[PDB]
């Protein structure tokens, strides 16, 4: 897969769908 | 492990000053005519002596991998020491683990060396650094743009704080045009509002590669993002199918041992390749490598997790469950877990992470284990269990097969009695739940054979895990082995003596290695020191109020520590900047009065009451205006002040009542709320937060003088507060907050049940009909938190408090014999883990002081945390 | 007095940490645990009473078999009921079994606490599982049969209030007190009843005769003895089994064998000792080498360097130095062909015996391999290599700094600044050109030092000591602009060394030499005098940019007045009136007057001493200094004056009681152990008498001064250079504080009042403060005090020579930081900022050359 790049880079936005911090 | 919140450390919590030392540094070989500055304990900055640098400009970002991190310093500092380029880099290796790790945000990811070239010499810098490294590689670093084939990244940012010979510009703003522009940290690259690039950068910015677009994914949503990537919900483009998408950026997602996210992802892919014939295990539909992010798609299972299934099927009431039928489902689920664990242990795979978030229960009670991310495929070793959920971590090194059994044992013990949170503090804690779940299931009334079958299953699970010698500095904390039954007052005296002895032991371990405070405390109030809250003076007050109920205590060091606490409380009284009953300056005045100090309390009171009352902002009981008026009304009712000050207090209380009766919606929230949290300064519904605190003041004002406008305001406040309550299927009134119902003392149902029981003589027959509905909501058999504000002690101190009966033995017996499920021990001692057990704390909301005030208020029938009369 | 070591500054018994593998025996139920204080952990069974006194059980161990021994004690000790306590970390095990640690505490690894009724059973059970291990013998204890299982009468726990209260040091005695003392060789004290079994257990060819011992240590010490076959002259050695453990795993028995091998390889050489006897007596390794005569170079340099203007006639010093430095090179290049190395070549090993002939001794650190790069682990202060060199070049790195020490004796600060000796090599040529030696000798010794620079390789500097760099250029001072640049450089260096201290420490404000790290009030090691020196030197430079000190002024003043009465001290230099005087001269007038009026008559009667450092004389001196400004009222002024009226007559009644008359018997640069001088002792009484005469005019004050000067001048001794110097022990000390410069400045202050029979000493004291070289750069006992008392109270008003000499000769003590100049104190492994030895002393020195006052003493 070439010339893609931008695709994934963008992908990094979308939008989540609708305590206890520290990961798991 | 897993720091942040505040931190690690055995027993107590502590402040963010404990991450000290023990990792080797970087030490980039300073020449002469230069200098190195360690400023923020993270970065060392080197300035060429006698060179002017320019504000703003173009920064240079250099990334790295973990294996060849030490070579970039010797290949970049050698470049920068000739000529004149100032740079800064990381100091310790632990912050290099944390910067590229899992916990940090996507904005700060991969920054390892930052260079500061000037405007007119950036050409030679980039032309030398492109041919300099040429072989090393690292993560991409978001919010930046790449060079051609190097880890060099560019950004327009700020270099240094403002010069003396220039206009005063803050750190967060730039100087483009005549305007100041605040920058942002978004993961994508944006040119910050029309700053003109130089002529050579127009070719590097405005260029486009090949537009061959073939993406075999239709991304719909994204359930959660991380530093490694995100876990999307998409569909395949072959024909159909719902797929769960996983991704992992290269050279990131790093742990403390050298192992990246791609290795874990490949382990998941191999582990689901092996288990490719079971319906109760996910399957792989696609594995690939798009650009360099190595996407993985696995099938989507159905059902709800076991954590929600426990709260949906445990009997929390005596009437919520019909025709019994609960323990046999538990035995069936445990049998399925045993069968599954044996079947994939026979196939020589090991799942190694078994907690409540992986077992998914679908319809008709079928389980399906997911998240096979840390699987291993070899069992002849002894390793340390590294990554785990809170309360599911193995102890003191074991085989790679016994970690699964240690997980399954506590999943089975959680399904019998939902308290496994404090298992990271006390070894073999689940024996207490095994002992005391049988008493609960016998008291509810069940068949014997189900209990024997479940206990046989738990014995079989106990028989397949090894006993490990506890050497972890937490040896002193041991669970119970003998539980008695209270039949006389001497047992209550013995329990009180043991509880104060446990408080005496937990004082010394905090005072030996810390001096910033005097008692350990929950991490919400780690920086508060005043009020009826997370504090230290109320600890000694509750200690005195409980120790006066027992004859001839050992009386170790009481007067000395009383002297330093009562001196330190008044020594910094005006240095604080908060005013309120529970968190401000007027609370410690009442506590100083409660110790005694009749001259001192009046001398502070008449000096500071007017200044405290003028600068208040809010109008609630917890941190607003009603608590100061309640303290003033208490001081007027007992009587220690002059006539004109009391006249001013009554005039301003009448002003507050007249402002309340005109429009009540200004300083509360009449509604249902949509945010759910345990934060103190976020909830607006309850006795401490809202209309019930106003109604308490109105009841005290009616009891003091007797104006009918106080009764009208109290009735209006009660009729306004009952709007927020709802009725469940069991015909009970509960507070509503999001998707959760909160019957508790502070933020919920028990506060109104206490309030309308305190004013039964004043209220009429149209208001007392809710007592039967509210008493059915505070008659639960199990709740998670053991505290006073939002725990079991608050439920039991208010269920039978006033009652017009002096019968207090039954309430004490029930409280002590049912509160045994939350404790551990220390040496003829007793300490209570506080909300989110993974700690021991002494504070009034969830700890020693809360249960001490609970016993004192049950004995003396007063609820000695709100002043009255 | 608490020393520690880290980069840059000192700290006291904090910032040391503890990182090691912890010992951490297991724990069953019905027990507990409780770290008492940072070293021991105490396990005891709950619900069991213990006794006091009785018999303790110690158990010892070596390093590589300590964990198994702890596990093989804890298993038996968990059976039944015996409390026990053991060490916590390996660092405390290294410290307890070490070289320089005191011999009364040694080898306590497991301390066991049995009760009386079953002690025979626990000895019988413990002897079976043990005895396959071994350990040190340990003094003040007794071995049982064949084991490290040990016995000593001692207490278990402190006093319970139900029993009698007799504290820790007393052991069941009511009529008298019995305080136990831990000593070698070790007696059972008075009383004490061994019940039944201890009485049976408690109840030649020696080739050398020992005269006396020259050192005692935990390894055993070094003996001076003689043989039995002949008279002879031997230097004996000693060792102990499994004792002498460093931070790496090595014992004394390995080092003695390495010494024997390294001295038997070079047996044919006339500058190496000969082994007369090597053997083993029981387990203590005994070794005897011959007594090599001579003198170490630490006394040879001080006996042969040109120290005064004429001490070494007919030159010849550099010719003597050249022969020694070539003999060292040829000897070291000769014995390196036999693959033997020394790895420790400081001044205490090279001995000159026969007309500048060397003989290297003390071959305890021999290494016979030359292909692994190792870290220099043990060394003297100064001669430590940097960052993992080959073992061949460590000897050459030692010899290079030995030769640079022979050229000008300042090498002791080379452990802080890398390649410091370039400054010394630069300034030695200038000094020997000033003295006027031959050019060819200077060029020859320059060629030898260049050869030794060529032999030692160059190492990149990787540490946190990489900010401090040496000088490489020296500029001659010729005008006011050079001084105005040097002042700005010194202030910038003080700001940088304050900024480096403020980040990682908050208990104090400025770093202080370790004598006064505890003190926080007064003048000498204070916290407000440094900022006053900052302000006083910043006022002398034009339009200096203030960094933060408008805030720091009220910060330090408020912190000082908040803790003004939170101490128990009095005196001018380390007490409560010094901060009053310093607040008054700092700029705030009325607050100091109010505090003085409140507290002077309270402070006056509590003190006991009568000197200006801590006693009543400074109280009086500040008292009549405050009368000149006029803020004191009439009745309080009469109260101040009526005390001094009785004080002067009390001194006239008996002068010997107030101060010691003599020459003392101690050899230490200690504050409270010094007796004679302007600050410490008797000349300050004459200073107070000179001050008191100026406003009153009574001759009773003057006659006390002529008594005090004549009483002080009995201490000095005339040297062959015809100079009067202080004499304590056998050292001559011309200095400002405890020396001749204080008396010189005292006579120069009152030259118009005194008679002609006291002014004859001006030609004698000025020949003792004309010294060419002194080691320390401080004010009280350094070079700046010698250059401020030479020209301060002269009738002429030319001061440029006093600037030029003091600036030019104070360049070999400086380190550069970044356009800075931070000054190392005495025993310079430090950077210090205080008026005793540091930045503030040089600031007061420059001010007191410029302003004709010496502004750190109250004057009228
Ligand atoms: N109901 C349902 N949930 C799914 C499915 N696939 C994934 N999930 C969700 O994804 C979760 C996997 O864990 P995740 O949310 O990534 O955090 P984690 O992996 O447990 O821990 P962390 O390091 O990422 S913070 C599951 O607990 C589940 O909630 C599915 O098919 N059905
Ligand atoms: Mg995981």
């Amino acid at each position: 897969f070439q010339g893609m790049a931008e695709e994934v880079l963008n992908l990094q936005l979308v939008s989540v769908q609708v305590x206890x911090x520290x990961x798991x | 492990m897993d720091y942040n919140f505040n931190l690690e450390h055995p027993f107590f919590f502590t402040n963010n000053d404990y991450s000290t030392d023990t990792s080797i540094k970087y030490q980039a070989s300073l020449p002469f005519n230069w200098h190195e500055v360690m400023n923020n304990d993270e970065w060392v900055y080197q300035y060429p002596i006698g060179k002017f640098v320019e504000r703003q400009g173009w920064k240079i970002h250099i990334s790295s991998e973990y294996n060849s991190s030490h070579e970039l310093l010797q290949d970049v500092a050698k470049i920068c020491h000739e000529m004149r380029i100032p740079f800064k880099h990381l100091s310790t290796e632990d912050k290099f683990i944390m910067r590229n790790g899992k916990l940090v945000s996507r904005g700060f990811s991969g920054k390892f060396i930052t260079c500061y070239p000037n405007q007119n010499e950036l050409e030679s810098v980039l032309q030398r650094l492109e041919s300099a490294l040429k072989q090393y590689n690292g993560p991409y670093i978001l919010s930046d743009k790449r060079w051609d084939e190097a880890p060099i990244y560019l950004r327009y940012g700020v270099f240094r704080p403002s010069r003396d010979d220039e206009k005063k510009v803050a750190i967060d703003e730039l100087i483009v045009g005549d305007e100041v522009v605040k920058d942002e940290r978004l993961p994508v690259f944006k040119i910050p509002k029309g700053i003109v690039p130089p002529d050579f950068l127009n070719k590097w910015l405005d260029k486009k590669d090949k537009k061959q677009g073939d993406f075999p994914f239709i991304i719909d949503n994204a359930i959660r993002f991380s530093n490694s990537g995100g876990i999307y919900n998409a569909r395949l483009k072959e024909d159909g199918k719902k797929i769960i998408l996983k991704e992992a950026r290269p050279y990131t997602g790093l742990g403390f041992d050298g192992t990246y996210s791609s290795e874990k992802l490949a382990s998941e892919c191999k582990a689901l390749k092996i288990l490719n014939e079971w319906s109760e295990a996910p399957k792989i539909y696609w594995h690939g490598k798009i650009w360099e992010h190595t996407f993985l798609g696995i099938e989507h299972m159905k059902g709800v997790p076991l954590n929600r299934w426990v709260t949906n099927n445990f009997p929390l009431y005596e009437v919520v469950d019909k025709t019994k039928d609960y323990l046999l489902r538990v035995s069936k689920i445990v049998e399925k877990l045993i069968d599954l664990t044996n079947k994939f242990h026979s196939e020589n795979v090991y799942h190694q992470d078994l907690h409540l978030g992986n077992i998914l229960v679908k319809d008709e009670d079928e389980i399906s284990i997911i998240d096979w991310e840390q699987a291993v495929f070899s069992n002849d070793e002894k390793v340390v269990h590294k990554v785990a959920a809170p309360g599911f971590r193995a102890w003191r090194e074991t085989l790679p097969s016994e970690i699964d059994w240690y997980g399954i044992r506590q999943i089975a013990h959680y399904l019998y009695m939902p308290l496994v949170t404090t298992s990271d503090l006390t070894y073999n804690y689940v024996s207490q739940t095994r002992i005391e779940g049988k008493k609960l299931f016998e008291s509810l009334g069940y068949t014997r054979e189900h209990i024997d079958y479940v206990e046989s299953l738990l014995s079989y699970l106990d028989s397949k895990c090894p006993q490990i010698e506890n050497i972890s500095r937490k040896k002193v904390l041991k669970p119970m082995h003998e539980i008695r039954t209270i039949e006389s007052e001497q047992d209550i005296q013995d329990f009180i003596i043991k509880l104060l002895r446990g408080f005496t032991l937990t004082y010394g371990q905090w005072r030996k290695e810390f001096q910033s405070r005097f008692f350990p405390v929950h991490y919400y109030g780690l920086n508060f020191n005043q009020g009826i809250a997370f504090s230290d003076l109320a600890i000694l007050w509750s200690y005195q109020q409980l120790a006066k109920k027992v004859k001839n205590f050992k009386f170790d060091d009481y007067y000395e520590i009383r002297t330093q606490v009562i001196n330190e409380a008044v020594n910094n009284f005006k240095k604080s900047s908060l005013s309120g009953l529970f968190d401000g300056k007027i609370g410690t005045i009442w506590l100083i009065y409660e110790f005694g100090e009749i001259d001192r309390a009046v001398e502070l009171f008449t000096t500071h009451f007017i200044e405290i009352f003028e600068n208040s902002q809010n109008k609630n009981l917890y941190s607003g205006q009603a608590g100061i008026l309640l303290v003033g009304l208490y001081f007027l009712s007992k009587g220690e002040i002059d006539n004109k000050l009391g006249e001013e207090i009554l005039i301003r209380l009448r002003e507050y009542t007249l402002n309340y009766i005109e429009n009540p919606e200004t300083f509360c929230k009449v509604g249902a709320s949509d945010v759910q949290s345990n934060d103190p300064y976020e909830n607006f519904g309850g006795l401490l937060y809202g209309h019930a605190g106003v109604a308490w003041l109105f009841g005290e004002a009616y009891k003091l003088t007797g104006e009918s406008i106080y009764k009208n305001g109290l009735e209006l406040a009660v009729d306004k507060e009952l709007v927020a309550y709802k009725v469940d299927s069991n015909n009970s009134l509960q507070y509503s907050q999001g998707h959760r119902l909160l019957p508790y003392l502070a933020t919920g149902s028990a506060g109104l049940l206490l309030l309308i029981n305190r004013n039964k003589e004043i209220l009429s027959s149209k208001y007392l009909k809710y007592l039967t509905s509210l008493e059915r909501a505070t008659d639960v058999v199990f709740c998670v938190l053991p505290g006073l504000f939002n725990g079991f002690c608050g439920l039991e101190v208010a269920n039978n408090i006033y009652s017009d009966i002096d019968d207090n033995f039954s309430g004490q017996k029930k409280l002590i014999e049912q509160l045994y499920r939350y404790l551990c021990v220390i040496e003829e001692g007793f300490v209570i883990a506080g909300d989110n057990g993974l700690k021991i704390t002494t504070d009034i909301a969830s700890g020693f002081a809360g249960v001490a005030i609970g016993l004192v208020s049950i004995m003396d029938n007063k609820l000695t945390i709100l002043p009255q009369i």
